[PDB]
């Protein structure tokens, strides 16, 4: 087979993982800047620290599902209970899809190597099947919440 | 075997006396309760493979490392998945045996005695089976006193695993 | 002479902890304020939750945003309201866990996961 | 031991009397509850491991010195004996609930328990907190429906609460 | 105002009657229940600036569209008139626990409000997003009594009912 | 307490006799072995904070569900992460007691008596503790008979858990 | 406990007699006085964390020398035990308004206190300055009623005269 | 609806009689026989999406001419109304096993059915090819019990006989 393309694409995501999550959850604040006004729910220090923790778990799931090559890692208890966990806590659950849709845009940038401020060295060839394979996983997560 | 009839013969043979209405009233309580206990045994038997397949899938969603981790103790192969569904069928079958005889007798002899020596040896977590028994408790579809008879022996199996 | 709010909380602590989840610690109660400090060291219910162990490597940069869209409020603007002559302060230090609330929480809102 | 039916018989044999007509009508009410008593004993026994463990979990959250080195529950033999005692008290409280009389409860569990914990140094004010935490886990489990027909059981949950208070004052 | 006294004195006057024994028996009920409502009329009148000012933040954290241009939260004078309104309603709820009925909430807070809020394009779903914040956040042994926390939270969702 | 010194005294007291050379040779074997046992106890005590916090991370890397799953049994909170490292330190402290004493007597008394009932009650898995004990066996850096003495009490704890 | 009931029972037990007509006349005083002293015991039991912490730093506002080395307010544990020991004393005053006498203050707070505060070197004029601050903080119409404040202050300076 | 309790009341009212011991003795048969037709009514209440599917194409497998132009099942809008009709008959058989007699199937699904299928050119041989397939796709120890596969099969060919 070709497990080298599989390993190149996972490594390009687990390398830029913390830059991805902090770009995603701050592009989410940038669009509605009332999440960090008083009363908003990324305002306090612990609510900020948990919104950052959520995107790291979500990206870990999509990174580990890409390494195995199946969505059997996606369902977990993560796929079920996220939509009910955010409604019960009281979390803007459509604005939580903006952060996953942003993270989806970055991962297909690093895989297709069209990232507009980072360039990595690969072989030559194609990766636009793996880019679609991770667009589906970022769609399975953002459809489990709505 | 702990049934309500053998535990009444044993309390009269211990002092060497004939059966009285202390013991006849105990066997009478088995007969009045066996109406609801034998409809739950028909229902769990007919719904067996719906409940064994569904409960194995609920352990793999609560503990998804069990399908990922390599090793003989995990359901991450074809052989290890075949032994996991075999284990849910053993637990469901002892529940239907307990509903027939009216006590917690068959799963004492066939399931409980020697259980923790096996889970220690073969590295099986006893919380894998509590989630499986909680699926069967919530999805057998029984109601009334038919459910209370089935749940009372399912909840007995959870108490020995914890 | 029990109450409905008290019996709906304690009935989640009868499931096993492989089933009940965060509801397994629903039997603990609110203690006095001095009980949470240095000889006694009683644990609050928030520390059994995964929100007490949140420490991500990612961070918000706060210079991405436009000027005017970052808000900061204090708790008081008074020096002996923030820290008295004794060390018993609600705001500064290790003595902010010495309070008559916040020993118990709401983990019956969501689920048994 | 003797249950609630045998309790009034023993009080009547010592007077040498037949039972009254009023006394038979008061024992018909004890049979009339009957099934509601067996629902409380079913709910308490079926969740017996989770009542003991989760009320030991909540005791060590509020009194965390018991599991520090030099505490009374610090070692494996001294912790396993603590969970064993909390299961012994819940056993004989369910025995006293099915019988309607607290006679097996004190003649086989409670008499000599205060003398035992005073010779060993076990803190008796912490045992009664563990007893009072199994109480409200069980009187909240008593008055929830969960596959029982709807009705008033508030007279039988005051009797179950009174057996937990009896076990708690015989050790404090 | 609709109180306990004003109902039974109006109705006997509507018939041309004197006060009779059924009137005095209802004002006797204004002696048992009166101790609890005068305990939530006092916890609200001593801590109103702290309940108003972080219930109005729930009105804006849930409806972030209101801070767009053209809405009712665009400049800062409009936002200040919003917090004044939540303080206006809590002063009426405090008036209700002293009178005993829903007299002042009906005449001064409801009777006309559906016209005014529709002309000036203020959504009522943002008004009930903040009154429901106060109700779902009462802590019944800590904030007040048990029966004072029943009758406080009964006048709240009377106002939630009348506006939505 | 089961030491080589107090197993010899208890042998002679159960027979009602003085200490013959059968028991003086058993005590002499402890003195010949106490050189390697008491330098292993010094080297594991000086490496305590390195070995405890390193072996808690070895469990979180092999069983990474133990940091995500809610509930009181897991190292998912501030108090569960504190109680996991406290238990590695209990295991490391009893190994140093056994090296000083010379037998598996401290950890038989303080640790393994009642340990199966505790793990089943509080839902702790014994395969977690085996992984942390395999890290301490592969990271103390001892050599020769000093490593032979330390390893012989680390996999005595492994055989009681497995 | 020293109470009204336990005084008249012990007096008629040492004499070996039944409850007389003068022993029932004392329990009637326990009825007509219970309205005032249960209002003070309920006002205190609801707002006790704010009354204790307001008086705990009235000790250190008068005696700032307690943070010096070797003193009783050096570190965090010693001020946790200090705010505890004040909260112990305010719980016993709540117990004395409920019972009706100086019973719980005598057996649990005062007996043995001189030998402990001298052995452990806790300055007994600072276990007083917190009690004396609460007695003058009380506004007689604002927090409680007139006779509820008479009962509240009379148990507050019993403790002052027992530490002095 | 025609059942046991309707027919013994309509007959005992044609004569003007009180309910007699032959009217009660019929309804005792409603008690012994309901325990077999209710676990064949819930057995179809769960699995009914798979039986309208497995039998709705059994006709179209048999009568493959139905999808030619001009015919009944020529296009998917008409095929969806066709699968809906086998759902309609399976719902009434679930209704019939609850009541005990064929009142639902008669009054709703049978009465007038010949007037319409002749008008709208529906071949009733296709309607009975579905219902006969469900009858013999039935494993009487596996699908349900033995005497439940009597009650399920009894109403299944009563519908066949009323369409044939
Ligand atoms: C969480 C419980 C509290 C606690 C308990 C504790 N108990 C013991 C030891 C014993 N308890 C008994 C009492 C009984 N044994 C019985 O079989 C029965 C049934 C009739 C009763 C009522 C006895 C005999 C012992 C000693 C024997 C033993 O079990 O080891 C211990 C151990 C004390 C020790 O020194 O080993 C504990 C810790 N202690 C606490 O801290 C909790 C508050
Ligand atoms: C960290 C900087 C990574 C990185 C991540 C990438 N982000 C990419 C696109 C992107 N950028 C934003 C910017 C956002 N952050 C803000 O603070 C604000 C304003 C307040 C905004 C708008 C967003 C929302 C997105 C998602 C797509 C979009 O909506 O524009 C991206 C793709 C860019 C490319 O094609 O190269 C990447 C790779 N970029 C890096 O290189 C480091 C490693
Ligand atoms: C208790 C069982 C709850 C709980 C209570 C907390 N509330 C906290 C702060 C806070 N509380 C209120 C409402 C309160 N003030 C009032 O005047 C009235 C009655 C009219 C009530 C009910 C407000 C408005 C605020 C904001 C700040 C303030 O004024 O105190 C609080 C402190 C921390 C926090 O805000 O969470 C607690 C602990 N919280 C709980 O978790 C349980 C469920
Ligand atoms: C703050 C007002 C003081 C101060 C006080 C300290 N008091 C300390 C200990 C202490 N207090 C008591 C009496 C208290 N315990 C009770 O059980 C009851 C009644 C139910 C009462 C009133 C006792 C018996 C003790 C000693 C036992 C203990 O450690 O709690 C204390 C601790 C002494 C120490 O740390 O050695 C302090 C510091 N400290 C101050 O600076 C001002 C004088
Ligand atoms: C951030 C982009 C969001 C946001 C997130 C918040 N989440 C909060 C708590 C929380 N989050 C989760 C889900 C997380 N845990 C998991 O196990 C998994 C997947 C396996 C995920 C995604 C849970 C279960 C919880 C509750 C547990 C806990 O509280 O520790 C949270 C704290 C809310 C609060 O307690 O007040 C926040 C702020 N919030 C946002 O605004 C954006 C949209
Ligand atoms: C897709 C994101 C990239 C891309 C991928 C390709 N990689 C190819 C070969 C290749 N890649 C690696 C690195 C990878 N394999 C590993 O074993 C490990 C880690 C242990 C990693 C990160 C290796 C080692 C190789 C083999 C050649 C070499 O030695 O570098 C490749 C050619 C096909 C093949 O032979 O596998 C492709 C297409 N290339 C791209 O154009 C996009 C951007
Ligand atoms: C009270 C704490 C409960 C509650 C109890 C009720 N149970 C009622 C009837 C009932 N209970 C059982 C089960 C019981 N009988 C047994 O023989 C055995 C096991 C051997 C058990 C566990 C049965 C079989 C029955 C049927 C008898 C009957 O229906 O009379 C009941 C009567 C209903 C009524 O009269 O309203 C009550 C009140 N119900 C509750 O809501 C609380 C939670
Ligand atoms: C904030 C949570 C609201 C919001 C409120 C606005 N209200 C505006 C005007 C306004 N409000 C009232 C009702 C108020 N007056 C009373 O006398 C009483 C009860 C005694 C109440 C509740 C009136 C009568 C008026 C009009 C006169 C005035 O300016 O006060 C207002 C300005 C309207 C405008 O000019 O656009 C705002 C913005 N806005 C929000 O976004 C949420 C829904
Ligand atoms: C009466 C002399 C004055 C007056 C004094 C003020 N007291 C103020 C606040 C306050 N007072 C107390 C003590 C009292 N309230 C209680 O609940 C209890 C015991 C249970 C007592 C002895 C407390 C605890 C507080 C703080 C809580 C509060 O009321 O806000 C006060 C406000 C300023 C301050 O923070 O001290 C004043 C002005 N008030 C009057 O109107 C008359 C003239
Ligand atoms: C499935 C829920 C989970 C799981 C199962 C699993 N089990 C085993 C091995 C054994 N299970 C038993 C249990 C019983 N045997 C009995 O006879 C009875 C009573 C009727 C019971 C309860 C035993 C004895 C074994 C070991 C011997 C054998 O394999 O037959 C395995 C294989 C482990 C191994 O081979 O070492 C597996 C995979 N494991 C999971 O991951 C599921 C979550
Ligand atoms: C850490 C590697 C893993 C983990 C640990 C964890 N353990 C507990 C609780 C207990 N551990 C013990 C064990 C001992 N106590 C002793 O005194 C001795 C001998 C000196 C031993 C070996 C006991 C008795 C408990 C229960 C007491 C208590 O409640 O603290 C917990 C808490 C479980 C709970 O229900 O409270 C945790 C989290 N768990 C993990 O996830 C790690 C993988
Ligand atoms: C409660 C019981 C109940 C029913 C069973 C149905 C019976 C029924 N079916 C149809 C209507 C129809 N029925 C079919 C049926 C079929 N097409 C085929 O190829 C096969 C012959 C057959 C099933 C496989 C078709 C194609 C139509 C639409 C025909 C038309 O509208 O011209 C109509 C006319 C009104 C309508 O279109 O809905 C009615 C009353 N309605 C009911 O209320
Ligand atoms: C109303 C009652 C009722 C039923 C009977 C079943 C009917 C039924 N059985 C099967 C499905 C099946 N049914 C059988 C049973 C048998 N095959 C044989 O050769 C023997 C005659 C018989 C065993 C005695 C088998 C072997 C399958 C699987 C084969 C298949 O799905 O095509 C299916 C397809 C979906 C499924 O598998 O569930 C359905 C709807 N469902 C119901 O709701």
């Amino acid at each position: 087979a070709d497990g080298n393309k599989r390993l190149d694409a996972v490594n390009s995501i687990v390398s830029n993982a913390s830059c991805m999550v902090s770009d995603a959850v701050s592009g989410m604040i940038c669009e509605n800047p009332g999440l960090i006004s008083p009363g908003g729910n990324c305002y306090t220090n612990r609510r900020m620290a948990a919104c950052l923790r959520d995107g790291e778990i979500i990206l870990r799931y999509v990174s580990y599902a890409l390494l195995a090559g199946d969505a059997s890692v996606l369902e977990d208890r993560c796929l079920n209970g996220l939509k009910e966990t955010y409604i019960a806590l009281g979390v803007p659950t459509n604005s939580s899809i903006r952060a996953v849709s942003i993270m989806k845009a970055q991962a297909v940038a690093f895989i297709t190597n069209t990232a507009t401020e980072r360039k990595m060295s690969f072989a030559a060839g194609d990766c636009t099947s793996l880019a679609s394979e991770v667009a589906s996983y970022f769609d399975r997560v953002g459809a489990a919440i709505s | 075997m702990k049934t309500p009839i053998t535990e009444a013969i044993a309390t009269a043979d211990n002092q060497g006396r004939f059966l009285s209405n202390t013991e006849l009233q105990a066997v009478n309580g088995r007969y009045q309760r066996a109406t609801a206990s034998l409809t739950a045994a028909k229902a769990l038997t007919g719904s067996a493979q719906r409940l064994i397949t569904g409960a194995a899938q609920a352990v793999y969603n609560k503990f998804p490392y069990t399908t990922q981790m390599p090793g003989p103790a995990y359901a991450s192969s074809a052989i290890g998945k075949a032994k996991c569904a075999r284990d849910i069928g053993y637990y469901l079958r002892m529940v239907t045996y307990c509903l027939v005889v009216g006590g917690t007798g068959p799963m004492d002899e066939y399931l409980v005695a020697g259980l923790e020596e096996i889970n220690r040896s073969f590295d099986l977590s006893p919380s894998w089976y509590i989630e499986a028994l909680q699926y069967i408790k919530n999805s057998h579809g029984l109601s009334g006193q038919v459910a209370n008879e089935a749940n009372a022996y399912i909840d007995y199996a959870i108490n020995t695993l914890s | 002479v029990s109450t409905t709010k008290a019996d709906l909380r304690y009935v989640g602590a009868t499931k096993p902890a492989a089933v009940g989840g965060r509801r397994a610690m629903n039997l603990m109660k609110q203690q006095p304020f001095w009980m949470y400090g240095p000889p006694y060291n009683a644990v609050t219910q928030d520390e059994y939750e995964p929100i007490s162990a949140a420490a991500p490597k990612a961070f918000v940069d706060y210079q991405i945003f436009a000027p005017g869209t970052v808000k900061v409020s204090p708790d008081s603007v008074n020096a002996n309201e923030l820290n008295p002559v004794s060390g018993m302060s609600k705001y500064i230090g290790k003595t902010q866990k010495l309070v008559g609330d916040q020993g118990i929480s709401d983990r019956s809102d969501k689920l048994p996961m | 031991m003797l249950d609630a039916f045998a309790k009034v018989v023993a009080q009547a044999d010592a007077r040498g009397e037949f039972l009254s007509n009023t006394q038979i009508d008061a024992l018909s009410k004890m049979v009339k509850e009957g099934n509601q008593r067996l629902d409380i004993v079913n709910k308490v026994t079926s969740n017996a491991s989770a009542i003991v463990t989760n009320s030991a979990r909540a005791l060590f959250a509020e009194q965390p010195q018991l599991i520090q080195p030099g505490g009374n529950a610090y070692t494996s033999r001294r912790m396993a004996a603590c969970l064993r005692d909390m299961e012994i008290v819940l056993r004989y409280v369910s025995y006293a609930m099915i019988a309607g009389d607290s006679s097996v409860l004190d003649d086989r569990c409670l008499n000599g328990l205060r003398e035992t914990y005073q010779a060993l140094g076990t803190p008796g004010s912490s045992v009664a907190v563990a007893i009072q935490k199994m109480k409200d886990a069980s009187v909240a489990l008593a008055n929830d429906t969960t596959g029982t027909p709807i009705g008033d059981c508030s007279s039988l949950v005051a009797e179950l609460a009174g057996y937990f208070d009896r076990a708690a004052v015989s050790v404090v | 105002m609709k109180s306990v006294i004003t109902t039974v004195v109006s109705a006997a006057d509507a018939a041309g009657r004197f006060p009779s024994n059924s009137d005095l028996e209802s004002i006797q009920g204004n002696i048992q229940r009166s101790a609890a409502r005068l305990e939530a009329a006092e916890k609200l009148a001593g801590n109103h600036e702290a309940v108003v000012k972080e219930a109005g933040d729930a009105c804006f954290a849930k409806y972030a569209y209101l801070k767009n241009p053209g809405e009712a939260g665009e400049n800062q004078e409009k936002i200040n008139k919003c917090y004044r309104d939540v303080d206006h309603y809590m002063r009426l709820v405090n008036y209700c626990l002293v009178v005993g009925g829903t007299g002042p909430l009906d005449e001064w807070g409801i009777a006309g409000a559906r016209e005014v809020y529709r002309t000036l394009n203020l959504p009522t779903s943002a008004y009930v997003a903040s009154i429901a914040y106060t109700r779902d956040r009462l802590c019944v042994p800590r904030d007040m009594s048990a029966q004072a926390g029943v009758e406080f939270s009964a006048y709240l969702d009377y106002l939630i009912n009348a506006l939505s």
